[PDB]
């Protein structure tokens, strides 16, 4: 009973009983037909919300798939050596630019 | 991604203080 | 099987690269050239290296209940650092180390007049 | 291709090419105070 | 109706789930039991949270689910559904993020030189 | 096209940093001068 | 024990076997027999070498044994796995690379700037 | 494209501004 998230190449899918709802998260583009809802792209990061009823099998049941999607296509790997020497060699041309400044005043 | 936006972010110093000084150059001499 | 037990899986939508000992035993001893290098660890038969992009190298063993497995290499030359060195890039680095050699040279120039 | 590793090293860039401007400035203000 | 909270800072992945604060909560991972047993490190049930070390993509991918404990597991209504690219150290920022940097420093640069401009007179 | 993207990063960065150390000589050229006149 | 040397130049992959000094050898990638034919782009094995012309990254990779006709594959001491990625004449920058760039740049400029400087002193 | 015509547009610009102080620094001279 708990919704079939189905993945195809580029998108993702929600399907249950009664009309894919929405209360929460990305919207995603609309079909007009039940149990078939693509949000369009993964590289969006789908995480919406569909709440849903039972079905006649499985009657007053409930499937709430809170579906959480992180693949970032703009993260980042920071390198803690690299984001040292950054830091450490721009404090000493901030005080060589000071330091030129009291030389003039 | 992050696009080639920042280097544009740092062109934009550039661009805006080269123009600041033109306008000081301008004002203190000639006009 | 021919006494290659150890194989490497890929193609993984994630990056890094692992090692699997199809030994059928418990505690089967990792190697890295004829060296300990790490127990095995229980219930898991996946060894672990690290990402592709550091470029892993060097022959696995993988010693079991019988001998030991004949190691297998890995290689890898994933561009990292590498540049391209085709005619544009060449030709923007000689005008900037030109330009930049001209302007700190008449810069020092106008220092010695001074001084 | 894994994007991950490409942001890092255009931060990388952004932030060499500020150091950059920042050397340029304090060399100017240094020659000028010679001449001043 | 209360969302799941997954916080992701760096590989360790933790689940918290919100629907059961006051009752002791065990954890399932696809209709099987996860965690609670204390059969490694790598997995482990927190005071009401489920912490997990050394993600990975296609395992431990699914329809997480927590129950109370004392309570029958199957009836459950609540599945997550994660799918995560978890590396070590890595973060997520914008354009945003890196332009405020760049204006921060700028500003931090020229305050210093007005005040050393001002104390040096 | 990430690759390419890759390869212009990469020899912006190290073009930069032969830059930074040209700076870093002359900085050294016009400190002794100073040091030397005051 | 005697490892696979391979060097990788420009957009083209050749490995090397420095295990069978002087034999009669075969290839093999995936299970499926590499070389021979008549080189539908250069892939034919050389006397020692395999050198790839045009190094595709997700069609061209794998397992790759080193083994004499008239012998089972499985006979050798150890495969190899090759996941290489190639570029139109890129280059690769090690710390002797980097190293001799940024001593040579700092040398060549400070030189200059002191013959520019001593120079103009008069 | 657009890295390269960036870099064209930072040397410019880093040189057209120091030709402008170096000429504005005579003026109030
Ligand atoms: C970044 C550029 C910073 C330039 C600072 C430039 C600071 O200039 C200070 C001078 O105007 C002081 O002149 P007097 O000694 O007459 O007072
Ligand atoms: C890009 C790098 C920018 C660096 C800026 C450094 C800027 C360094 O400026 C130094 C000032 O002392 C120049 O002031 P003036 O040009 O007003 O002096 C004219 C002469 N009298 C009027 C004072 C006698
Ligand atoms: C692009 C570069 C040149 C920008 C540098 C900073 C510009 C915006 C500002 C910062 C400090 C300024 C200087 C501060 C003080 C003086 C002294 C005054 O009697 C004439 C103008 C002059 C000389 C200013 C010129 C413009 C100046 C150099
Ligand atoms: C970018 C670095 C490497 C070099 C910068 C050189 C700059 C700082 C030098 C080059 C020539 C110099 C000028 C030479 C002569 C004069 C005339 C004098 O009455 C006022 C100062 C002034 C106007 C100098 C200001 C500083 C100056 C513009």
């Amino acid at each position: 009973f708990k919704i079939p998230i189905e993945e195809l190449e580029d998108r993702v899918f929600v399907n249950c009983n009664t009309s894919i709802t929405w209360v929460e998260g990305t919207v995603g583009t609309l079909l007009s037909d039940i149990t078939r809802l693509d949000l369009g792209k993964r590289i969006l990061d789908p995480r919406g919300i569909y709440r849903c009823n039972g079905t006649d099998i499985y009657k007053d049941k409930e499937s709430t798939v809170q579906v959480h999607y992180r693949m970032c296509q703009s993260c980042v790997e920071l390198d803690p050596a690299t984001v040292a020497g950054i830091i450490v060699t721009d404090v000493i041309a901030t005080l060589l630019l000071a330091l030129g400044v009291f030389c003039f005043a | 991604l992050l696009d080639p936006k920042l280097c544009y972010l740092l062109d934009g110093i550039l661009f805006i203080y080269g123009v600041i000084l033109t306008a000081l150059f301008l004002r203190v001499k000639f006009s | 099987k021919g006494n290659h037990l150890v194989k490497v899986y890929d193609y993984q939508e994630d990056g890094s690269v692992l090692l699997t000992c199809d030994a059928e035993a418990k505690n089967i001893t990792w190697f890295k050239d004829g060296k300990m290098i790490g127990f095995l660890t229980e219930d898991k038969k996946k060894w672990n290296l690290g990402s592709n992009a550091k470029d892993p190298r060097g022959m696995y063993q993988c010693k079991g209940s019988q001998n030991k497995s004949k190691p297998l290499q890995v290689y890898y030359r994933m561009c990292q650092n590498c540049i391209e060195l085709n005619a544009a890039t060449i030709s923007g680095f000689l005008f900037a180390e030109i330009v930049s050699i001209f302007v700190l040279a008449v810069g020092v120039y106008f220092i010695a007049g001074q001084d | 291709v894994h994007t991950e590793k490409v942001n890092m090293m255009s931060l990388t860039v952004l932030g060499l090419r500020m150091l950059f401007a920042k050397t340029v400035a304090v060399n100017f203000l240094l020659t000028a105070k010679l001449f001043f | 109706q209360t969302p799941y909270k997954v916080s992701i800072s760096g590989t360790t992945v933790i689940l918290t789930c919100p629907q059961y604060p006051g009752s002791e909560i065990l954890w399932q991972h696809n209709d099987k039991n996860i965690g609670g047993d204390e059969d490694d490190k790598n997995i482990g049930s927190d005071e009401d949270h489920l912490s997990l070390k050394e993600f990975s993509e296609l395992e431990q991918s699914g329809y997480y689910v927590c129950y109370p404990r004392g309570s029958k597991p199957e009836d459950a209504n609540f599945y997550l559904y994660l799918r995560a690219r978890v590396c070590e150290n890595c973060m997520e920022m914008d354009v945003m993020s890196v332009a405020t940097i760049v204006i921060v420093d700028i500003c931090i640069t020229g305050g210093l030189l007005l005040l050393v401009y001002y104390w040096s007179k | 096209d990430t690759l390419l993207l890759q390869l212009t990063n990469t020899s912006a960065y190290y073009m930069y940093l032969l830059l930074l150390l040209k700076s870093v000589v002359y900085f050294a050229i016009i400190t002794c001068c100073l040091l030397r006149r005051t």
